[PDB]
């Protein structure tokens, strides 16, 4: 008769305080896709982001580039590195990347994606060798 | 073993991530999840059987290939099973102009 | 009661009229078993004892 | 020593708004003298855009503040006169605004008169030069073109601004208004002062 | 065993 | 009763390390047994041990 | 590890006889405890004990160490003089490793 | 087909009703039976169109195996109708608010058609309307009555008759409720009340009911075929007996399927874990599975001590590093490398398990694998953990950024190691200790994760601590004791000197390549500064500070070496003094350390550390260290002099007790006798400073190891050494003494009741050497379990401030403009208000701050150009000394004890600079050039212009586009610190090259110390500030826990992050200054003024009262004898008589003459305090020549014009008014002192000096209004610690400013970086009021962050409220991106990257 797995009724106590008219079209309920955006890309002359890349996004590019390297291996590098990783930190140190960054400065309501398109070939690399 | 709450901030403390992504998602129960894009629910894709269909909207399924994990959506079938409606918006597509 | 913690207490306060001692105690008594393994407890921080 | 210091203060309250003084100024004990026996005292300013800003110094027994009926009979009363009237300035004491009677009279007449602004503020705002204060840095309000193009350089909307409430005692000595921009030179322990934009939102009553 | 628990 | 030598030996015990003689290991000292069970139980007749 | 005084211990090294420091008279540890355990914890019994058990040994008797004992640490070190040894417990130990 | 990738970038939550269930379903559950056979039965609740959760079958609905099925819902449809268990409450906020006949809404919409959306059904359902009549249909609302057998039934009660609410009468109800009258009620159109009842459940997946939860299913489905599916209940139907039964249980059945044993607020009525049971508390879904996770490829083992191992390295066990594997992917340029790999494979080490390969897309075993000879472009090989690879080492709790480090492995190739080695010096960065610690280590498999660890979390990056801005490692224990006896000049033996043999042998083990000892012969005697000047010579640092070593208290004895006690470095050469915790210590800022950290990187510093540590140890390896029992023991000369202090000590007791016998013991205004003497005993027992005499007496110095530990830093401190030696003394808990609890005024059965002998309250006379009594030993004994027990709750504090403070501050992150915004929302203009890293600062002091007006032209007005120029830049520098100089003395101003200080955290050290440009100078003493002169100030002038460009980038610098001002003000520091190093007497020796290469440098340091964009810098303040935490619980027992200074524990910060009203606080505090400059100086003044603030009541000074029903112009008995003082006070008050309106009702009471005297309260104070302020009153006093004996008794009659409720009742409240006035002092002030105050004034010469001789009154409790009132007191200079009262009297920015101060007094000395108290504060205070770090406060700051409120606490109702509510929740921060299953987009994740189209087509 005695029971022992009891599961300790649990008690919530703080309650929260957050502080024509037809049924509904075809707009109003709905419509969850979310309008698709265009990219408006800040001219260069106008960017106002580090002309330094953060190492964050170093580390974000050469990790990208290795994992790249993993499937491909097809490389502009001149010295040959046995590593994936040591292939992409060359490349950024010889500013040999090929990718880009992107950060986006703001998405407007009207369905605008404004970025800023950073070239690490021509940015600062803050990491150590 | 488990990598808990705090293991998580201090990841995300030093910004980690691609190690969260590693451990949470690749070392642990990490999955695809299909969601229609139109509706936002959970949809059916199977690439080996021919599977491409949503049990809301059916011909305009439009099924995106979302990185989650098998305990997020048990969460979201719970909280689905108490009568709470989860609708994922998903990211718009966006467009540079030609 | 009023205790003398130990036999060398009472011996001092022994013609002492203003510390009349009901009882004496022996100062071991207020240590468990296993507080008591530990050699010259009283000379070591007590945390370390417990 | 509230109505002392209230006295003393209101004045240069109303000269920190840039606000030129009207009718005279009264003794120290006429003043308590009114204020006992009218219950209040009104202090007249005008304001640099030929507005019209009057105080309402109400006694903390007065029956102004006991009775909702007689608030409301001075408020219709005064909003009745022929005066530009930019702002009404009701200084009450602290739990008259936690009588919410007196506040629901207060929210009646604004919602009668929208074109007129009426803000009811405790003793304590008035009792000390507030920009004099040390703790208070130095608040300024921005026009709304150095607003617009901070927030257009910033990518920035109005409602994505640290907010301030036009209750705020700096605020109310500068005389912003919700939907308004305030700078802020704060003191900084890291960057020897610092600067920030604040967006000015709905009084507290 | 999933099954184990029967009809 | 350990022979104890309250020093400094290449840092090796530092914050609550110890050096240890591999000799001391290696002729009993603190060496012993340890002993785990295993019981298992025929679920019902449709099991058995084989 | 752990001595009766709550200084618990993680054996990181093992050596060789060879490679353990050993005094004039050829005494050897078993274990190697760092000085720098002791001031912070003010475990003085475990240095009492270790100073009455010096004795002991070259006594051959097994002394009570029970507490609130009548105590003199004085008394102990000079003890310790009467066995050949130094008033400390202290001896010349030579490098295993260097000699 | 092809599912294009895509993230979730929003969550809606809704209320789903049986028209989604029924769309979402992808079957029908019909039967009962549950399996048939090996497989599913089809209609049942396991069928496997549900998802399969068993390998023995697919799923069906996607054709999927068990791993790739997520599960799909079902449906039953109900015979009857059910209620949504968690929105009981909205249907009854429905049903008390729309007439139940023709649906319309029975209140009036046009009533709460001004109050928010949330709130207008809510205030509508308030409101009765029991009663009512509809005004279309003219029927009458009966009353809503919940039962309280059950959480669901409603019943409806028409004046008595009695008529059950079934849910198919409840749907007929909400269905004639109309879309206009939802959304006229605050309502979202998808949360019409029809969907509040169900006819068609939803079944959940088998994936989250795997094979109880089923047993409940499988009830409701067998109940549910009982009731018959032509159902039909209409209003008023009398359902028999068993249909009532049946649809009674069918409801609870599914109320405790989704809501058993989870109650929550919303919860209407009374009296198998259930869905919603699986969320909440730590073993819940979010918590154990979303937010964290149990990981595959990670290892776990004890750690232990190991100096051989580098700092950045860990020693890995090779059976570990055969267990976890390193995913290499095989391409032409790794191929050679990981063939040997392939060639040993599971039978030799370095081998591999596992290849994936990609021609099968599979895994192949490597046993399997023996006729491939090589492996092929693609082939994935997971090959064995080697030596050099990278772990991640971990700690729990993780607490601190550092917490997880990167280590490079070193494989432990012997079998019988099984633990974690790690460097010693390493343990800072983990809190470790090897006593039992176990940490948690993985090595990264995969590319990305790899190229992350060796690029953004190897420890080296941690070697400056976010927190503290300072170095986290450095020598420990041995290493400074070694570093101490190496780099002293003298031994017990001489000249600390070593022959050539020995110096070779110090530098055996430092890993570097050795220095050249060719130039010495063997009878060479090399000292230890020589070695570690060749040690420190290849980072070459300037270091001058006195060592841990020279201590003052120790100076009068001993006998100090001149050449020991000024440590000094000159370009990595040691010239003079000894290292220790001062200079090669872990956690000391300015150190050795740390310079090299500042000049060639933390690699170098740790590199240097390792190398340091290697030769102290390699010294002790010969000078030799120990400590003995005969280091602890004193002399007997020495312990007679400690007998004779502490005698003196017991006399100075005994004569305080004295004192008390005869009644001598005055206490002050403001504490008791009680009070009085415990501190006077307090003080009197304290150990002089005379007590180091005796044990420096017994002690010698170099050559005593106990001593030498605590000396050089390494362990220990004075205390522990007095305890020890000479004796423990006082035992304080919480401030005072030992309390009285065995019995009435005893503390121990040992002592006599009312003992006034100091050891019987804990004054401990013998040192732990000497041995302690019993009495003694339990004292000692409760004051280790205070600390035990204080460290102990230390943990589960610290826990649940920090999970709501991470909770509170996750989602600030550092955008691409470095503001700290909460999804777009600002929370900082600018990240710490500078912009910069918490790892890249560097203290400097302004040279210019402290010098008076003529020393600031005597070093710093140039004169040798007659130019307006340098009359221009000297006034600039001026200009910037006046601002800083205002700026920080007003920081004083709203401060307890903030001094203005002469240094600075930069992130630029100029003057190193410039020194080591001039060191490096192939030059000296120029001549003198006025064009170069005048071109250098040119240069500086500009680049102070274009310094705030740092901030954005080159190319607005080339542009010259404008600065913001905020940007203008971040660089100002840096302005002001360039233009006082860089002044132009400062760089007269300096080339306009040399200069170019100063101001390039500057920029590149500059640009390197800001903050990273997408740094969750919200989290690290959270774990910067909740570290010290729980320091500040392990001083627990060293705050005061009394009333109105209730300090203990977390109670001061849980008020400071709660946001806890004034009256909540118990240990307010106010400092007031005197409105006279003057007259500061006078303490007696300072006295006055701080006793006449204190507030006195009336009923402070009263024995008793009594309240009579008696008017005068009868008497109860026992104060019949009160009409002779009455009538003598009607004699001696001609103008007092009685007024023609006394009433019965009057109080008699006595006054308390004790409190008058010590008080100084006179019965004129007390007269006049209440006649100028009562005005329905007429009071009378006895003579108060009243010695001891009488009484001084004060009859208050009223009158009736108080009384113009029960009249006795009315007349109590009176009493209860008339009693708690103000006497004397200023309300909410229990308590008012006197203190000195340290301030800065600048005099008339322009000088800033520092005056000790201000007195202040720093009271107790808070009213900001009150003493600004009083005029005696500087209005604008009033500081208290109560942040809400600051907020209501000053504003929200003065709020922060006292969030800031507040919280920067509890985190102490050892506080963290002031960015991380701006990052607290500025969150607290983004939204103009001071929101808390609990629900509420993220409940106002981000509402619709539905997934991080439920992260937080309270997923149940949270998840409610965001369904009723149709919230949506864009997915933003941590906690949400977690919650779905994603990552957040922050750190690495921040920026995205896209391909290079252009490069890669024309570089292929
Ligand atoms: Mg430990
Ligand atoms: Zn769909
Ligand atoms: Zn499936
Ligand atoms: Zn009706």
């Amino acid at each position: 008769l005695i029971m022992d797995d009891l599961v300790e009724e649990y008690v919530e106590t703080e309650e929260e305080n957050l502080v024509e008219i037809v049924e509904s079209p075809s707009i109003c309920e709905g419509f969850v896709q979310a309008s698709s955006q265009t990219l408006v890309i800040i001219p260069d002359n106008e960017r106002i982001t580090s002309n330094v890349l953060t190492t964050f996004e170093a580390t974000r590019l050469v990790a990208v580039r290795a994992q790249q390297l993993a499937i491909n291996g097809s490389t502009m590098l001149k010295k040959k590195y046995s590593s994936p990783i040591d292939i992409a930190k060359q490349e950024l140190f010889n500013r040999k990347i090929p990718l880009l960054v992107m950060r986006c400065i703001k998405v407007t309501p009207e369905g605008q994606k404004i970025v800023e398109i950073w070239n690490p070939r021509e940015m600062g690399i803050p990491l150590l060798d | 073993l488990r990598l808990g709450e705090m293991e998580h901030w201090v990841l995300t403390a030093q910004g980690a991530m691609q190690t969260i992504i590693e451990k949470s998602h690749d070392d642990s129960d990490g999955c695809i999840s299909y969601i229609c894009r139109n509706c936002g629910e959970p949809a059916i894709y199977n690439a080996s059987h021919p599977i491409y269909k949503c049990m809301n909207c059916d011909v305009q399924a439009d099924i995106g290939m979302v990185d989650s994990r098998r305990s997020s959506i048990v969460f979201q079938h719970e909280m689905r099973a108490a009568n709470v409606n989860i609708t994922s918006v998903l990211s718009p597509r966006v467009f540079q102009p030609a | 009661c009023l205790v003398a913690f130990s036999i060398i207490e009472l011996r001092k306060h022994k013609h002492d009229v203003t510390r009349r001692f009901t009882h004496v105690d022996v100062p071991q008594a207020i240590l468990g078993l296993a507080a008591l393994v530990s050699p010259y407890a009283n000379c070591t921080q007590p945390a370390r004892v417990t | 020593m509230a109505m002392q210091k209230l006295f003393t203060y209101i004045y240069e309250f109303i000269e920190y708004r840039k606000m030129v003084l009207l009718e005279e100024k009264v003794p120290y004990d006429k003043f308590v003298q009114m204020v006992l026996n009218t219950g209040f005292f009104r202090i007249n300013a005008e304001t640099l855009n030929h507005g019209i800003v009057s105080v309402f110094i109400f006694g903390a027994n007065g029956k102004y503040v006991h009775h909702g009926g007689d608030m409301r009979t001075l408020l219709t009363n005064t909003l009745n006169e022929k005066k530009h009237y930019e702002e009404l300035i009701l200084i009450v004491d602290k739990p008259v605004l936690s009588k919410k009677n007196i506040l629901d009279i207060i929210v009646e007449q604004r919602a009668a008169n929208p074109t007129i602004v009426i803000n009811i503020y405790p003793y304590h705002l008035f009792c000390i030069n507030i920009p004099k204060v040390s703790a208070i840095p130095k608040h300024k309000l921005i026009t709304q073109e150095e607003a617009q193009e901070f927030l257009g350089r910033e990518y920035l909307q109005p409602q994505d601004l640290m907010q301030i409430s036009a209750s705020d005692p700096p605020v109310v000595w500068l005389g912003g208004r919700p939907g308004d921009f305030v700078q802020i030179e704060r003191p900084s322990e890291t960057a020897m002062h610092a600067v920030v934009i604040r967006f000015i939102t709905k009084s507290k009553i | 065993r999933t099954a184990d628990v029967g009809i | 009763n350990t022979i104890v030598a309250y020093m400094i030996y290449g840092g090796y015990n530092q914050e609550d390390s110890v050096i240890v003689s591999q000799s001391f290991i290696d002729r009993g000292g603190f060496a012993g047994t340890f002993y785990r069970e295993e019981k298992v139980e025929l679920e019902s007749d449709i099991e058995s041990f084989g | 590890m752990s001595s009766r005084s709550g200084n618990k211990g993680i054996a990181a090294l093992a050596l060789p006889t060879s490679d353990m420091p050993f005094t004039e008279d050829g005494l050897q540890p078993d274990l190697i405890v760092n000085p720098h355990s002791h001031p912070s914890r003010m475990t003085n019994g475990q240095m009492i004990e270790t100073t009455v058990g010096l004795a002991n040994a070259l006594q051959g008797v097994v002394t009570d160490g029970t507490a609130f004992l009548p105590i003199n640490v004085q008394l102990l070190s000079e003890r310790l003089a009467q066995e050949g040894l130094r008033f400390n417990g202290c001896q010349k130990m030579f490098n295993g490793q260097t000699g | 087909m092809e599912a294009g990738y895509a993230e979730i970038a929003a969550v809606q939550f809704n209320i789903a009703g049986d028209n989604d269930h029924k769309r979402q379903g992808v079957m029908e559950v019909t039967i009962s039976n549950l399996f048939e056979g090996t497989l599913p039965a089809e209609g049942g609740i396991y069928d496997a169109r549900m998802g399969t959760t068993d390998h023995h079958y697919k799923c069906i609905t996607c054709s999927h195996q068990r791993k790739q099925c997520m599960g799909h819902p079902g449906i039953l449809q109900m015979h009857a109708p059910v209620l949504q268990p968690l929105f009981i409450a909205e249907i009854r906020r429905w049903l008390r608010v729309i007439c139940l006949n023709c649906g319309a809404p029975i209140v009036d919409l046009k009533r709460y058609e001004h109050l928010i959306r949330p709130k207008r059904l809510i205030e509508a359902a308030s409101s009765q309307t029991e009663g009512k009549q509809c005004y279309v249909c003219k029927a009458v609302h009966p009353k809503i009555v919940k039962d309280s057998e059950d959480y669901f039934t409603f019943w409806a009660d028409q004046q008595g008759k009695i008529d059950k609410l079934y849910p198919q009468i409840i749907r007929e109800i909400f269905s004639r409720v109309t879309y206009d009258t939802v959304v006229k009620l605050g309502r979202s159109k998808n949360s019409h009340p029809e969907k509040l009842v169900l006819k068609a459940i939803q079944i959940p997946p088998i994936s989250i009911r795997p094979g109880d939860i089923n047993n409940v299913i499988q009830y409701l489905v067998r109940k549910n075929l009982l009731i018959p599916k032509d159902l039909q209940i209409v209003r008023g139907q009398k359902i028999p007996l068993n249909i009532d039964r049946n649809l009674q249980t069918i409801q609870q059945l599914y109320y405790n399927f989704l809501l058993d044993s989870v109650s929550t607020t919303a919860t209407q009525g009374g009296t198998a874990p259930s869905i919603m049971r699986r969320l909440p508390r730590k073993e819940g879904r979010i918590r154990k599975s979303l937010l964290g996770s149990q990981v595959w490829s990670i290892s776990r083992s004890t750690i232990c001590g190991n100096s051989d191992l580098h700092l950045d390295e860990v020693g890995y066990p090779i059976s570990f590093a055969r267990t976890l594997q390193v995913a290499e992917t095989v391409q032409h340029y790794n191929i050679n490398r990981l063939m040997p790999y392939f060639l040993n494979g599971k039978r030799q080490y370095p081998g591999c398990s596992r290849v994936y390969k990609q021609i099968t897309q599979s895994v192949h075993d490597i046993e399997g694998l023996k006729q491939d000879f090589r492996l092929e472009v693609g082939d994935i090989l997971y090959r064995d953990v080697v030596t050099g690879d990278v772990a991640f080492f971990n700690r729990q709790p993780s607490l601190e950024r550092s917490s997880i480090g990167v280590h490079r492995i070193v494989v432990l190739e012997n079998p019988k190691i099984s633990t974690f080695q790690m460097n010693v010096s390493a343990c800072a960065w983990y809190n470790a200790d090897f006593d039992g610690d176990q940490m948690n280590l993985w090595v990264p498999w995969s590319v990305m994760s790899r190229v992350e660890a060796e690029l953004l979390c190897s420890v080296r990056n941690w070697f400056i601590s976010t927190k503290s801005s300072g170095p986290v490692n450095g020598q420990v224990q041995d290493s400074t004791v070694g570093s101490f006896l190496l780099t002293r000049t003298n031994t017990p033996m001489g000249k600390n000197v070593m022959n050539k043999l020995h110096a070779m042998g110090l530098f055996q083990t430092t890993q570097t390549d050795p220095p050249c000892f060719a130039n010495y012969s063997p009878t060479d005697l090399l000292d230890g500064k020589s070695v570690v000047s060749m040690l420190l010579r290849q980072t070459p640092i300037n270091y001058q500070r006195a060592p841990t070593w020279y201590s003052e208290v120790y100076a009068p004895y001993m006998h100090y070496n001149k050449q020991d006690i000024s440590t000094q470095i000159r370009n990595g050469e040691l010239i003079e003094g000894v290292l220790d915790k001062k200079a090669v210590g872990a956690g000391s800022s300015g150190g050795i350390y740390h310079l090299i950290s500042r000049r060639y990187g933390p690699q170098q510093a740790l590199k240097m550390i390792f190398a340091t540590q290697q030769l102290a140890l390699n010294y002790v390896r010969n000078a030799g260290f120990t400590v003995s029992t005969a280091d602890m023991l004193l002399t007997p000369e020495a312990h007679q002099e400690v007998q004779e202090i502490i005698n003196e000590l017991l006399l100075e007791s005994e004569e305080i007790n004295n004192r008390l016998l005869h009644g001598d013991i005055m206490p002050p205004i403001g504490l008791t006798t009680h009070d009085f003497y415990e501190k006077l005993q307090l003080n009197a027992l304290k150990f002089p400073d005379r007590i180091l005499k005796p044990i420096m007496n017994s002690i010698n110095p170099e050559t005593n190891g106990l001593f030498q530990m605590v000396a050089t830093g390494a362990k220990g401190s004075n205390p522990n050494m007095i305890h020890i030696m000479a004796g423990i003394g006082q035992i304080e808990i919480n401030t005072q003494r030992i309390q009285p609890q065995f019995s009435f005024g005893r503390t121990l059965v040992y002592y006599p009741r009312f003992a006034l002998e100091a050891q019987a309250y804990g004054f401990i006379c013998n040192s732990y050497i000497a041995g302690l009594t019993s009495p003694e030993f339990i004292f000692g004994e409760m004051n280790g379990r205070f600390d035990l027990i204080n460290k102990a709750l230390s943990t589960s504090s610290t826990g649940y401030a920090n999970r709501k403070a991470i909770f509170g501050l996750q989602s600030c992150i550092v955008d691409y403009y470095r503001r700290v915004s909460i999804d777009t929302r600002l929370v900082q203009q600018l990240y710490g208000e500078d912009g910069l890293d918490a790892r890249q600062l560097e203290t400097v002091r302004f040279e210019t701050i402290m010098l008076s007006d003529q020393e600031l032209e005597d070093k710093f007005k140039y004169t040798g150009i007659q130019s307006p120029l340098f009359e221009e830049e000297f006034s600039r520098l001026k200009k910037d000394r006046d601002k800083y100089r205002q700026i920080f003395l007003n920081v004083e101003n709203f401060n307890f004890s903030q001094l203005l200080t002469d240094v600075r955290q930069v992130p630029v050290n100029v003057a190193s600079i410039v020194k080591n440009i001039l060191l490096s100078s192939t030059s000296g003493v120029l001549p003198f050039d006025e064009k170069s002169i005048l071109q250098k100030y040119a240069m500086v002038k500009t680049f102070c212009k274009n310094l705030p460009y740092v901030f954005i980038n080159n190319i607005q610098e080339r542009l010259q586009t404008p600065i913001p001002v905020y940007l203008k003000r971040a660089a100002s520091l840096m302005r002001m610190l360039i233009r006082i190093e860089l002044a132009t007497v400062k760089t007269l020796n300096i080339t306009c090259e040399q200069m170019s290469a100063i101001l390039d440098l500057i920029r590149l340091q500059y640009t390197q110390s800001l903050i990273n964009y997408g740094e969750a810098v919200g989290i690290l303040a959270a774990q910067s500030v909740s570290e010290p935490l729980t320091q500040y619980m392990l001083d627990s027992h060293h705050r005061s826990v009394a009333g109105g200074t209730n300090k203990s524990g977390i109670v001061r910060p849980q008020e400071i992050f709660s946001a806890k009203p004034v009256e909540a606080e118990q240990s307010s505090e106010m400092l007031l200054r005197l409105k006279n400059p003057e007259v500061e100086t006078n303490k007696t003044y300072a006295q006055e003024i701080a006793n006449s603030i204190e507030l006195i009541t009336f009923e402070r000074l009263i024995l008793q009262w009594h309240l009579l029903y008696e008017t005068y112009s009868v008497m109860y008995p026992d104060f019949a004898s009160d009409v002779e003082w009455m009538t003598d006070f009607l004699e001696n008050h001609p103008l007092l008589q009685p007024p023609e309106d006394i009433a019965n009702w009057c109080i008699r009471l006595e006054l308390n003459k004790t409190t008058m005297i010590l008080k100084s309260i006179s019965l004129e104070s007390i007269i006049n305090s209440l006649r100028a302020k009562h005005p329905n009153t007429y009071i009378m006093h006895s003579v108060e020549n009243t010695a001891s004996g009488i009484p001084i008794i004060i009859r208050i009659y009223l009158r009736e014009s108080a009384f113009r409720a029960t009249d006795e009742k009315i007349a109590v409240n009176v009493v209860d008014k008339l009693l708690n006035s103000t006497i004397r002092g200023i309300p909410g002030i229990k308590n008012a002192n006197v203190v000195k105050l340290m301030r800065h004034r600048v005099d008339a010469q322009g000088k800033l000096v520092r005056l000790d001789n201000i007195y202040a009154i720093k009271t107790n409790g808070t009213n900001i209004f009150g003493a600004m009132l009083d005029d005696n007191i500087d209005p604008y200079t009033i500081v208290s610690s109560s942040i809400g009262d600051t907020m209501e009297l000053y504003g929200i920015e003065a709020a922060r400013q006292k969030i800031i101060s507040e919280i920067r007094t509890v985190m102490g000395d050892k506080g963290p970086n002031h960015r991380h108290l701006l990052m607290y504060a500025d969150l607290m205070t983004r939204t103009g009021q001071v929101t808390s770090l609990e629900k509420a406060g993220l409940n106002a700051r981000e509402p619709s962050n539905v997934l991080l409120r439920m992260a937080l606490s309270s997923p149940v109702q949270v998840l409610t409220d965001a369904a009723v509510d149709s919230a949506v929740n864009p997915i933003y921060g941590i906690a949400a991106p977690t919650l779905m299953g994603s990552v957040p987009r922050i750190g690495t994740m921040y920026s995205d990257i896209i391909m290079d189209e252009k490069y890669i087509t024309e570089n292929y």
